[PDB]
């Protein structure tokens, strides 16, 4: 019985530009078991139609899953992806950087 | 170039609640292309790249009956281990599945691949010659032996080596456009002070398929050794992919740091300064 | 395409 935690990466899938659309994405992988809590927040408040992509898995046997949402980034808004996993000992906020 | 046609299966017990959960999905090279779900009143396999949405409803019916067997099939498999290694049925437990064959740069088979997990660790592994197995305990050993009296390797190696190959074609073909395309990667540098003395570059490659790349970080001179903080290659949801790698500079010696990444879309690598 | 089956472990 294995247990890996989770590694988180959140980014925009174009180089940001306030006012202008474009995809906020949460990558979470290197994680066991499959079962996840991830949400993406906007000004500490859940994001409630967020799209994942289907269950997959690395050579190493853990799970990867991308969390997508549309969104328009503005100089004011800070948004970050919050992940609970069975194996951290407190859900973990990941801030979104555009520098990162 | 390289070819290959994996699945990956994922089969998750739920105590007290029926049914396992069963997740399947099908790659070319880094593509997705298809996905079976059993969490639903009739579940179906469906197409998840926009080449497989030409295809009759009698190659779906038979992914539906194909993926929904081998759901039963890992039912049974999770209650024999779980008889195996004498665990409670109130305990969930994950058993994985990944198997796909390679071809070669003249289109050829080259190699087949079979692999069991349980609880994430390795459980069971078809090796290279595809004629044998590798267990990896006792409970791993009667897999074995079932299978080697039940010739399942021999099973296994048809599938790899004739279907896996004639089907693996026959997508190349239908994807054309988008699986046989190279996407070179966007490449640029910025830079961010840490302190008054110290400073950030960070290499930038965007918007790239397939996911293989390569990023360093050199230093004019020789025997140079650079710290580089190097992410994972992450998708950027729209069939491509990003990454980035990272140095700390002193100030004012940023002109003598450059950035060098390699692709199977770039003729040549490509160089960057800031 | 699909297997028709997978191992019996
Ligand atoms: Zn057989
Ligand atoms: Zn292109
Ligand atoms: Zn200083």
């Amino acid at each position: 019985m294995i247990q890996r935690t989770p590694k988180i990466q959140v980014y925009s899938r174009h180089p940001a530009e306030n006012g202008k659309s474009n995809f906020l994405n949460c990558y979470v992988s290197g994680f066991h078991p499959s079962d996840i809590e991830v949400d993406l927040l906007k000004n500490g408040e859940r994001i409630e139609k967020v799209e994942h992509s289907d269950l997959s898995f690395s050579k190493d046997w853990s799970f990867y899953l991308l969390y997508y949402t549309e969104f328009t980034p503005t100089e004011k808004d800070e948004y970050a992806c919050r992940v609970n996993h069975v194996t951290l000992s407190q859900p973990k906020i990941v801030k979104w950087d555009r520098d990162m | 170039g390289s070819h290959s046609l994996k699945y990956f299966h994922t089969s998750v017990s739920r105590p007290g609640r029926g049914e396992p959960r069963f997740i399947s999905v099908g790659y070319v090279d880094d593509t997705q292309f298809v996905r079976f779900d059993n969490d639903a009143a009739s579940p179906r396999m469906v197409p998840r790249a926009p080449w497989m949405e030409q295809e009759g409803s009698e190659y779906w019916d038979r992914e539906t009956r194909s993926a929904r067997d081998t759901a039963q099939i890992f039912r049974v498999n999770l209650r024999t281990l779980r008889g195996y290694y004498n665990q409670s049925e109130a305990g969930s437990h994950t058993l994985q599945w990944m198997h796909g064959c390679e071809l070669g740069p003249d289109g050829r088979f080259l190699r087949g691949y079979e692999q069991f997990a349980y609880d994430g660790k390795d459980y069971l592994t078809l090796n290279e010659d595809l004629r044998s197995w590798t267990a990896v305990d006792t409970a791993a050993q009667i897999s074995e032996q079932k299978s080697n009296d039940a010739s399942e390797a021999e099973h296994q190696r048809a599938y790899l080596e004739d279907t896996c190959v004639e089907w693996l074609h026959k997508y190349l073909e239908k994807g054309k456009e988008t699986l046989l395309h190279l996407e070179p990667p966007k490449t640029h540098v910025t830079h961010h002070p840490i302190s008054d003395h110290e400073a950030t570059l960070r290499c930038w490659a965007l918007g790239f398929y397939p996911a293989e790349i390569t990023l360093t970080w050199q230093q004019d001179g020789e025997g140079h050794t650079q710290d580089t903080e190097l992410v994972e290659t992450r998708p950027a949801g729209d069939g491509t992919f990003q990454k980035w790698a990272a140095v700390v500079v002193p100030s004012g010696e940023e002109q003598r740091y450059t950035c060098h990444v390699q692709h199977e879309g770039l003729p040549e690598p490509v160089t960057l300064r800031w | 395409r699909f297997p028709a089956k997978a191992p019996l472990l």
